[PDB]
RNA sequence: GUGGGAGAGGGUGGUGGAAUUCCCGGAGUAGCGGUGAAAUGCGCAGAUACCGGGAGGAACGCCGAUGGCGAAGGCAGCCACCUGGUCCACCCGUGACGCUGAGGCGCGAAAGCGUGGGGAGCAAACCGGAUUAGAUACCCGGGUAGUCCACGCCCUAAACGAUGCGCGCUAGGUCUCUGGGUCUCCUGGGGGCCGAAGCUAACGCGUUAAGCGCGCCGCCUGGGGAGUACGGCCGCAAGG
């Protein structure tokens, strides 16, 4: 992007729940554009939440996301011929993006065999404030105020 | 314990390290904190954060002597002169007034190569 | 902008050479002990030139400072 | 000649405050300092930062200007004395007494030379630290001459406006320092920018002429070889 900010792609809500946050999540699971599969993964992964948890998976999903959006991050910068890590306040767009992406990158690392399950479980341990999707969060912020020695440049 | 309420807080800033000394009304230093005393050892001391810390741990040592009121004295231009002051203004000390009495020659010693 | 108010405008007839009149001179010194620039004094090429010498005198008779400290920053 | 004026013009004596280093005392800890990073160095014989006291040398913020003065080199804390230049007004006095100016004599930045004094800061050389393929450097910590003072010598320079002195003549506009005037404007001297005519290879110059002209001195006559060689003159030497 050089001339404009570039308009962001508006997605189609879900056929089931209707939350576009859903659509975003699946897209992230989808590999090789098999969106028909990626959808099943999420669905059956919700069914696991009803049987193992006495709550509505829609809300569960949200609380999970809500809880992984890191609010602080680092951004490399060559200040005086050197790599100074420059903490900075993260925007709503990027938060949403990072969360989903980590929810899945962590998910697939679980010791579990079935994929729908692996996702289901990450969405649970998430809310409770654990797992690894939330660990990749606290690990980031743990770099934020870690070198908050440098928060005096741009922004 | 020595019970010495209300004192002076000299803040000596540089382009290589910022320090603070807390003295009593008369002018005698009670407890003094630098930057290289906190933990940092080089390029790090010039940082405003370095100064922040230097300021705060320097008050924590004064609260031990029951220090409440303080007049702030700044010496020079460093990197984060401000942050040092703004520090004390939140450390828990009552800040009387900020004084600037940075030492400017009226043309004396011929400064060295880097002016 | 420096369009505050010159010290000549807000003052009366006064001798430039009476180096003892501290009540006035002080009007020509900064928040520090420095000598106000012409933009601030309101004076002329010749006036300022004199007022210059005069202050350096009262300084000597411990009347006017050589440098003050600052109240904010 | 008389009456005004402005100035870091020079010389001598003096004296003021800031900062710096050092010394002493007070209080107070573990670092300070320095760099792109670092180390060399300084600190528990206690540094750093802070207060008070003392010594000493250098220099003189702000005012300070795109300002002033001077023949140039150059000159700025304050005061007093001694002293040069200069401008304006009045038009008073002399009566052409004027301009230039080989050689000469004097002045002449910085460094550098002699003897003596002085030495805070800075700093060739030199001692270490780091950087690098290497570093006899650029950066960091020290540091002797020197840099300040007196008397004496040296005399060169991008000693530049790179533009010899002096007189007259040829639109203006504007900013500024300074003097007289009947002072919203006139009039004199000076510093800047723009610009008529004109000049100029062009850039540019342009009543502060690089314009139109007269006097007088200085100098140039392809590049390198050379500011060398030789010779002479100068100097303590370096050298000129």
């Amino acid at each position: 992007a050089r001339r404009r900010r570039a308009e962001v792609r508006q997605l189609q809500p879900d056929l089931v729940y209707g939350d576009v946050l859903v659509t975003a999540f699946i897209n992230k699971i989808m590999r090789d554009g098999k969106k028909n599969l990626a959808a099943r993964i999420f669905y059956d992964a919700c069914k696991i939440i009803q049987e193992k948890t006495g709550q509505e998976p829609l809300k569960v999903f949200k609380q999970a996301v809500e809880n992984v959006k890191p609010r602080m991050e680092v951004r490399s910068r060559r200040v005086g011929g050197a790599n100074y890590q420059v903490p900075m306040e993260v925007s709503p767009r990027r938060q949403q993006s990072l969360a989903l992406r980590w929810l899945v990158q962590a998910a697939n690392q679980r010791p579990e065999r079935r994929a729908a399950v692996r996702i289901a479980h990450e969405l649970m341990d998430a809310a409770e404030g654990k797992g690894g999707a939330v660990k990749k969060k606290e690990d980031v912020e743990r770099m934020a105020e870690a070198n908050r020695a440098y928060a005096h440049y741009r922004w | 314990k020595r019970q010495v309420a209300s004192g002076r807080a000299y803040i000596h800033a540089s382009y290589n390290n910022t320090i603070v000394t807390i003295t009593d009304p008369d002018g005698n230093p009670i407890t003094w904190s630098s930057g290289g005393v906190i933990g940092y050892k080089g390029s790090r001391k010039g940082t405003p954060y370095a100064a922040q810390l230097a300021a705060l741990d320097a008050a924590k040592k004064a609260m031990a002597y029951g220090m409440q009121s303080v007049d702030v004295i700044v010496r020079g231009t460093g990197a984060g002169r401000e942050q040092a002051i703004r520090a004390l203004q939140a450390s828990g000390l009552q800040v009387k007034s900020i004084v600037d009495d940075t030492p400017v020659p009226h043309n004396g010693c011929r400064p060295k190569k880097k002016f | 902008p420096s369009r505050k108010a010159k010290v000549k405008a807000t003052l009366g007839e006064f001798d430039l050479r009476d180096y003892r009149n501290v009540e006035v001179l002080k009007r020509f010194l900064s928040e520090t002990g420095k000598i106000l620039p012409r933009r601030r004094t309101g004076l002329s090429g010749k006036e300022q030139r004199i007022l210059a010498k005069t202050i350096k005198r009262a300084r000597i008779l411990g009347l006017l400072p050589f440098t003050e400290k600052l109240v904010r920053k």
